[PDB]
């Protein structure tokens, strides 16, 4: 599979105002290891954070293409673009290459910095969003992610208590999958503090 | 699919089944393959709907501008011409086997069949579709040209639904249309008063003495219908 | 034609110290519809201490469970009596699908009971009679679902806390019940109801338990 | 895959391999063909496939720096800069009708402060490039079939504080292990380091 | 999976990692991959689980009837062929198993190499498994003969480790075995993150 | 020559099975009158949709298995689930050797009280249940069956067994393209399995939705 | 997925499930596969979701700019037309089945886009991977003339077959009704599937996960 | 090919055409396909010629035997069960759709069709043939049974003869042979006296108006036929 | 076709050399491997391909020739009888359900007058032969990627008349030409030669 080539899953994770984006940090080709440093979580803004999985080339081409379309909006529009406008801008962008496609798959969370109102959006390779209240996932362990995610993911979660089963969720996904881990980079946004948290997992 | 026109003196009937499959599946039970170009110019569409509607709207498209421009009515030679065209030019990409028919005052009644390969005949009557096949015997045996408008109504029904009780391919409604000097008369036949079907055929009452008891004797009796006899 | 159909479905077992739970989905689905919410041929008693699992293809578990059937009665009349262990049984079934690696059961089971020292265990197999011995398992269609959180719930090896006590049997059949109710929710071939077994040393206690129907 | 090129980099160099092999089918037409191409007085890539697309990739990175210091008034552009000029190349290459250009790079770079003003990384620079575009700065890192060999090597021997001699010991052990291991005769490394002085031709070392 | 065996003066070290990896998803990262064929012969199990696990064990049985029939231990050249002989009558059966036959017979420690076509190559020296590349290199730059026991364990251990840490199909626990002229003894059972920990203590 | 679709279902006290009586080949709707249905000894009938061929030598094996054990060995009749095991076996055994029975036999029965239905798939993929179906049966009539069954979860009266057979025939007819409307059903009760005299069901093509003017393209 | 429209007396019912699927997974439960495309047209969507998505956003937005130039509600045919001339072009690589409803000056019309970009006006319709359990309900007890309720009613039952008997189809009956006037839609019509086991809350203090580095930014 | 067998009440009629082709070159343009099994039980053979001969004759060869050794007439259903047995064991290796047909004292005139798949079907008339194919639609239509013998062969020759006029891999003569109670009366139509042929059907004498000389009106008049006109 | 295999045939020995790489895909297992298996005291084969079919093919003759020696009271059979035998072995194989030996060998002895009565061929004999059953007598020959390259080198350079040591000198050229142009390493060569006195193993020529 050209998607699972460079290994690498991406998760998000909505709770109270607040939600939980996580990376593993294994960057591969096929089962050599390249790197066990490279985090798949990119900053558009305060509010939006945005994981990509897939082909790593296309991770990183995708990952220029949009901070060229979000850096032109902040010039443009005077503003920072909002996780359903980047979100739709993200899908505008897959869907460009219907025939022809960006092998990433990429994971978005989001806040509304007034309402607290949390927006995750995972999408496919050619933009279909799919946006759910709770969790979203991509990559190498998106099978084991949802499990993970299902099992220990409830409602109304604090930001301290998303983190642990978002860690959790990340990391046991992650021991059962050959092309994700060397721990994880966890990133925890709220309206008014960003957390960012390297997690210590297997070496393996 | 089932699709056919025959000529009358004045005019046509176009005829059709009403059923577009997926395979095995009937997607659509009242479809109209009967699809108007003009006023007095309908084609008969088999092969891909999508092919066979997209062809059928450019063509009725391009044939009411041309009707507008010369100001005049069109030819169904002009309706066959341009349908050939299309069919032809795209005989590759497209599945589409199609029947122009229809009156005009210059030639009255005409058929063309523009079958797959995008030729272009013109023709007493034209058959068309998967249940096609099931008709060129009935028409060689109980066909008779020079038929009245009722007759050819009639005649065309009874084609369709022998055609549709042996194709799978083909089912549902018979619509005919009958194109003529005067208004264009539809009419839409249901499965329940269709003129044949196998179903109330008294030749296929009796069943194939397929199942048959366990006996003391070679003599075919009937099938085993009860598990006390 | 393909002699293979996958009829879905999730089994999955843990073993506590003197129990194993062992649970299998009831539904069986054919291709793009489901036969039955009912089927209970997932799991198949071999001895009163040790059960087969088994997932991927329908007839292929049927069969392989009644030549298991007969390897064991064979074995009760040429070991006097005797039941076969749970040990035995387990090599038993590595065996018998390695002798068709040829053309395989397309079957992934679990042979599941108590072992000599009445602690219980579970042997997962692959297609071809790979297994070790492991305090819980999992196969079929959620199997990648099921078995993280069963790693993250009973190891805990990346949690700093102190392990809790030991789990008992109801414990270990609520954490199952929770793990199939998720299962249930995002796996498509998943559902309907979980059988569950819980074999000890007394007896063999088994209870259904509903999942989301659709 | 057939031709290794191992580079790692320490406090105060980076040292890059290549495996001097062309090879036409099973025919070692020489066994020391440079793959290591210098693209400023500062930096070089460890460019690794057929000699086609390995010289028509760096001469093209090579012009096309030379064409942007011409234009920036003798400017000498950052590592991190060209790495990602070469990666985009790279990558804009899978998407074309030309296809993948089919290489495998190891840029290696000093940067050094280009100015009084200058707030950039000081020091080496290590930059892993696959075919595809993907690019990845490493302590080390391999391409060839010799590459996890190294890889494990370098993991157990690697220290990012080496002199310049413990690094041709390294580099010696790294070059030995590919001659021992891989069944393609790679048996003559050109091996070079960047300093802050510039590219250095290593010859010890082979 | 990574699997290496080395002879030396103080006999065979033998190492393994534990994972079970189809590709993608681990199957178990506790394989046993050291199977102990009699108590002087070591199997290792690489490629399909299944194939070595079943051929190594029909090879402890051929090697216990020896021992019964023949009222001697079998060689284990003679062991290594017997499982040599049985990957080459299946050699177009597609069987994937690579494997390393290491005992102490009467002609002192011997290693043998046995693939799924049938090869059984004696050396001083392997590493067998996705992983090997990368133990390789950590164990042809660290083997001597001269090697102390504790220090060639300790080379194994680092050679499956540094396979652990950059092969996606190894991984687990880092098992070490010592073969010598009383028999085998499992030196050492190393979780490979605990060994990131020991080796690399920053 | 395939048989189309069977559907069965569990009433209060039996079991009807429901199938067109036609074979077809391929598209060509061949034979309007075969009887698909099949007896089998004193308690059972089966119908399958698939290879009429093989269903006609797999009915054979069986029905002589059934009848010679009867006769030979002066035993009680192999109820219901032993003809449907032995038909089981049978059919996964000619999988087994790449010669299968392409056919999906539904099959039903009553010795007693006990009321047998189920279904067997070409592979030997076997199912009990309160309605089984077969071919476009299984995606069109299972839906209305099962809800029929959740509706009246007591159990069916032999009526509303039968209007809701009617009416999966009625829908098959519509949407299965290899379908006539001519069925005919078993009935196993305690007396035995009654097969019906073949019978149409009536079917609604006058919708204001259908006519020519709304279907038309232009 | 299954998604389902019939003509009642007064308008159109519109019905899909709403579970999303990557492969044999539920990726969102109550995912919304009724697309706004005018005031008084709506268009349900099976096939690939991303296509549905684009083409549905593309069309809903040329009506949207129409309508401006017109100053005249949008037409279902022009709706229709738009999608299959779109989806015809694409020789069904944009893989969108469709169930068109709506209700202009005309009337009631519902119709089905094929992927190929074929379309048939029909009095009940289904669409998806769910379509044909659907379709078996729709045949069952579709009448004219129905009123809103009948049509709901059938609309959730028939979406209902698919959710129960289709593994992609799932969760809750989404119903939309198109009326002359206004475009009601009601989410979770029917919630068949609520929640079987009140989810164990397995509780993991903060700490219990062990964490290498920490940065935190205050805004 | 296009093989028919229909029962009158004494007994039966098969009826084939004569063409057998290696695709579009007829090889044999007189071939029997109605192959004697015994005295009064024939079949029809479709499909590789090779295949259906070889099993005609094995099916002939045990039936003689079985006939030798019971020391009475053969019943059809014999015939069509041994010929079952065949067809259905090598359904994959061969390309053979039999009808056995056939009197016998105890059932009278009996008619299975035993298609490519090895089913075996007890019928009143059967086809058989790339040209059974054109007959479906044409006995729904005009086949009556309860026929007199000689209504029978009569309806049996127009059925061939409409199917081998449509159908491109039938032609030449149509054999017919009645079995029942008196000895079997086989008889051979020549195509110059067919029953029924397109050829002189004057349905299809005006041609299709296909050719058209270039003339300064839209009128279709009729095929140009000369070069000065 | 990886591992060289040479031989030569002069008035008073025949020389044989075998590539020592054994190699899985691309990791070299070892660099010495003997491939040139003793079959009887005068007589051995180079045997070129993967081990499995190397070894199963060269025992099964070694141990059919031990057995027709014990059958035939200690008689040494013939280079011509053995390498018919052989070439028979290999030929029988490839209409066989097992398949083809992929194995090229070159069999190579020294026939003795084996009583007073011997009228037969005395001296070094040598036979190319194919996996498929090809004997041919030569007085040199080669397989492997190495065979063309040493094959136009012995053309050159190899006299019917050379030493012991002209022959050293030559098998030392012909394995460096190997060296030198394949790029598959074949580092060591084991060389045997079968003398009137026997096989003896040449560890100065590698
Ligand atoms: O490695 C082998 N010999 C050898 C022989 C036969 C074999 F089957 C396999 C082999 C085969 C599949 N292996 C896996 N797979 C890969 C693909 O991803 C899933 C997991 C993991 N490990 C594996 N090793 C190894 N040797 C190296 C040099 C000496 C011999």
């Amino acid at each position: 599979s050209i998607m699972a080539y460079s290994g690498g899953s991406v998760m998000a994770m909505a709770g109270k105002e607040c939600f939980v984006i996580i990376s593993d940090n294994r960057l591969g080709e096929q089962l050599k290891t390249i790197s066990t440093e490279v985090p798949k979580l990119h900053v558009v803004n305060d509010s939006i954070v945005y994981g990509l999985t897939g082909l790593r080339t296309d991770q990183q081409t995708f990952a220029n293409k949009v901070q060229f379309r979000t850096e032109m909006y902040k010039l443009r529009e005077e503003r920072d673009i909002t996780g359903k406008a980047f979100a739709a801008m993200i899908t505008s962008m897959l869907y460009e290459a219907r025939f022809g496609p960006w092998f990433v798959e990429p994971v978005i969370g989001s806040i509304d910095k007034s309402t607290g109102e949390v927006y995750l959006c995972a999408t496919d390779l050619i933009g279909a969003p799919c946006e759910p209240e709770d969790y979203v996932c991509a990559g190498t362990a998106a099978e084991s992610l949802h499990g993970m995610c299902e099992a220990l993911w409830r409602p109304g979660m604090s930001p301290e208590e998303l983190f642990e089963i978002a860690a959790q969720a990340m990391l046991s996904a992650c021991d059962r999958d050959s092309l994700s881990g060397y721990g994880a980079v966890a990133m925890i946004v709220t309206k008014d503090k960003v957390t960012t948290r390297l997690i210590k997992g297997r070496k393996d | 699919t089932t699709i056919l026109a025959v000529s009358y003196n004045g005019g046509v009937v176009l005829a059709a089944d009403s059923r577009t499959s997926s395979g095995t599946y009937v997607v659509n039970r009242a479809s109209n393959k009967l699809t108007k170009l003009t006023k007095k110019i309908y084609c008969c569409r088999s092969g891909s709907a999508a092919d066979t509607q997209a062809l059928a709207e450019r063509v009725s498209n391009y044939l009411g501008s041309y009707q507008t421009d010369i100001g005049a009515g069109v030819n169904v030679a002009t309706a066959a011409n341009l349908f050939q065209k299309m069919c032809y030019m795209n005989r590759w990409n497209i599945s589409a086997g199609i029947i122009v028919a229809g009156y005009d005052p210059i030639n009255g009644g005409s058929v063309y069949s523009i079958p797959s390969g995008g030729s272009c005949v013109k023709l007493d009557y034209a058959l068309g579709g998967s249940g096609s096949i099931f008709l060129y015997s009935f028409f060689d045996a109980n066909y008779k040209p020079g038929m009245s408008k009722s007759e050819c109504v009639a005649f065309c029904q009874r084609a369709v639904a022998h055609a549709y009780s042996r194709d799978g391919s083909s089912g549902g409604l018979i619509r005919t249309i009958t194109l003529d000097a005067d208004e264009p008369e539809d009419q839409t036949i249901p499965w329940n008063r269709s003129p044949y079907c196998m179903e109330k055929d008294p030749k296929y009452v009796t069943q194939a003495t397929q199942n048959q008891p366990f006996s003391s004797s070679a003599k075919i009796t009937g099938n085993r219908m009860s598990s006390t006899g | 034609w393909s002699p293979y159909q996958d009829n879905g479905g999730t089994t999955a077992a843990i073993a506590g110290k003197d129990f194993v739970i062992l649970a299998g989905d009831t539904r069986l689905n054919g291709d793009f519809c489901l036969h039955s919410r009912h089927d209970q041929s997932k799991i198949f008693q071999l001895t009163p201490y040790t059960y087969m699992a088994s997932n991927g293809m329908q007839a292929d578990r049927l069969q392989l469970q009644q030549m298991l059937k007969y390897r064991v009665k064979w074995y009760k009349y040429n070991n006097g009596g005797k039941v076969p262990s749970t040990k035995a049984i387990a090599q038993l079934m590595s065996t018998m699908l390695y002798h068709r690696r040829f053309f395989p059961y397309y079957t992934f089971n679990m042979v599941v009971g108590l072992d000599e020292e009445g602690h219980g265990v579970c042997y997962s197999y692959d297609a071809v009679g790979s297994t070790e011995p492991f305090l819980y398992g999992t196969r079929g269609s959620a199997a990648s679902f099921v078995e993280p959180l069963l790693d993250c719930l009973i190891n805990r090896q990346h949690m700093t806390s102190q392990a809790p006590p030991e789990m008992t049997k109801e414990e270990t059949l609520a954490m199952l019940k929770n793990a199939f109710t998720g299962a249930a929710e995002r796996d498509i071939y998943t559902g309907d109801s979980v059988s569950f077994f819980i074999i000890t040393k007394d007896g063999v206690q088994q209870e259904s338990f509903e999942l989301r129907k659709d | 895959m057939a031709e290794t090129a191992i580079a790692f980099r320490c406090k105060d160099y980076v040292m890059v391999a290549a495996a001097g092999l062309n090879a036409f089918y099973y025919i070692k037409i020489t066994d020391a063909e440079d793959k290591i191409t210098q693209l400023d007085t500062h930096q070089l890539v460890a460019c690794t496939g057929e000699n086609g697309p390995r010289v028509n990739f760096t001469e093209y990175i090579k012009c096309n720096l030379a064409l942007n210091r011409m234009r920036q008034h003798g400017r000498h552009s950052s590592c991190e800069s060209t790495a990602n000029f070469m990666r985009n190349c790279l990558a804009s290459a899978i998407r074309s009708r030309e296809g993948a250009y089919q290489v495998n790079c190891l840029f290696a770079g000093y940067d050094t402060p280009v100015s009084e003003d200058d707030d950039g990384v000081v020091g080496p620079q290590l930059f892993y490039m696959d075919y595809l575009g993907t690019l990845q700065a490493v302590p080390y890192g391999c391409h060839g079939y010799g590459a996890c060999f190294v890889t494990a090597l370098l993991d157990r021997l690697w220290r990012p504080d080496l002199s310049q001699q413990e690094g041709l010991e390294l580099m010696q052990k790294c070059c030995d292990e590919v001659k021992r291991r891989v069944i393609i005769s790679n048996s003559y490394f050109f091996v070079k380091a960047v300093t802050k002085n510039g590219v250095e031709v290593i010859t010890a070392v082979h | 999976t990574t699997t290496l065996a080395f002879r030396f003066n103080g006999g065979i070290i033998v190492a393994v990692d534990s994972r079970a990896s189809t590709g993608q998803y681990i199957a178990s990262q506790t394989v046993m991959k050291v199977l102990e064929i009699n108590d002087y012969l070591l199997g290792t199990l690489a490629g399909g689980a299944a194939d070595c696990q079943y051929w190594e064990r029909v090879l402890g049985m051929e090697c216990r009837l020896w021992e019964l029939r023949n009222g001697s231990r079998i060689t284990v050249a003679a062991a290594s062929k017997i499982l040599a002989n049985i990957t080459y009558a299946y050699r177009n059966h597609g069987l994937s198993m690579g494997t390393m036959v290491a005992g102490w017979d009467q002609f002192g420690p011997s290693l043998y190499y046995v693939d799924d076509k049938g090869s059984r190559v004696k050396q001083d020296l392997f590493s067998v498994g996705s992983g090997s590349i990368y133990a390789y290199g950590v164990l042809d730059t660290g083997y001597r003969k001269d090697l102390s026991v504790e220090d060639a364990c300790d080379l194994a251990r680092r050679s499956i480790f540094h396979a652990t840490y950059r092969d996606g199909a190894s991984g687990g626990i880092v098992t070490v075995y010592h073969v010598h002229e009383k028999g085998w003894t499992k030196i050492s059972r190393d979780d490979q993150t605990k060994l990131y920990h020991r080796y690399f203590p920053s | 020559a395939s048989g189309g679709s069977v559907i069965a279902i569990k009433y209060k006290g039996g079991v009807l099975m429901a199938a067109d009586t036609l074979l077809s080949y391929g598209s060509l709707a061949k034979w309007p009158n075969i009887p698909r249905i099949r007896l089998l000894g004193s308690h059972s009938a089966v119908c399958a949709t698939g290879s009429y061929a093989d269903f006609q030598m797999m009915a054979k094996q069986v029905e002589d298995n059934i009848e010679r054990q009867k006769m030979y060995h002066n035993v009680d009749e192999l109820s219901p689930s032993e003809v449907f095991s032995y038909l089981h076996r049978s059919i996964y055994q000619k999988r087994c050797d790449f010669d299968p029975c392409l056919c999906q036999m539904v099959f039903i029965g009553v010795r007693d009280g006990e009321t047998f239905l189920a279904g067997v798939d070409d592979v030997g993929t076997r199912w009990e249940d309160d309605c089984i179906a077969t071919g476009y049966g299984a995606y069109i009539a299972l839906p209305l069956l099962r809800q029929a069954l959740e509706k009246n979860p007591d159990g069916l009266s032999r009526g509303e067994a039968m209007r809701i057979l009617t009416d999966c025939l009625r829908v098959l007819f519509y949407r299965e393209c290899r379908a006539i409307n001519k069925f005919q059903v078993a009935d196993a009760a305690s007396d035995g399995v009654r097969i019906s005299e073949p019978f149409d069901v009536e079917t609604h093509w006058e919708y204001e939705g259908y006519c020519f003017e709304k279907t038309a393209i232009i | 997925t299954t998604i389902v429209g019939v003509v009642y007396r007064d308008g159109v019912v519109l019905g899909a499930d709403t579970r999303a699927t990557e492969g044999s997974i539920v990726a969102d439960k109550r995912c919304r596969k009724i697309h706004y495309m005018a005031p008084n047209i709506m268009c349900c969507g099976a096939g690939t979701s991303a296509d549905t998505e684009a083409v549905t956003n593309m069309v809903s937005s040329h009506l949207a700019l129409h309508r401006l130039e017109t100053g005249k509600q949008s037409r279902v045919l022009e709706a229709l037309t738009l999608l299959k001339r779109h989806l015809y072009r694409y020789q069904g690589h944009v893989s969108a089945a469709l169930v068109l409803g709506g209700v202009d000056v005309e009337g009631p019309f519902l119709a089905t886009i094929a992927p190929h970009g074929s379309t048939d006006r029909l009095p009940f319709v289904t669409m998806g991977s769910g379509s044909i359990a659907a379709m078996a309900q729709l045949e069952a007890a579709y009448k004219d003339n129905m009123t809103c309720e009948e049509a709901k009613e059938l609309v959730a039952s028939a979406i209902r077959k698919g959710i129960f008997n289709d593994p992609y189809s799932g969760t809750q009956v989404d119903v939309c009704v198109i009326t002359k006037d206004k475009t009601e839609l009601t989410i979770g019509y029917d919630k068949p599937n609520e929640r079987m086991y009140p989810r164990q809350e397995v509780l993991l203090p903060p700490g219990t996960t062990p964490v290498l580095k920490e940065e935190i930014r205050q805004l």
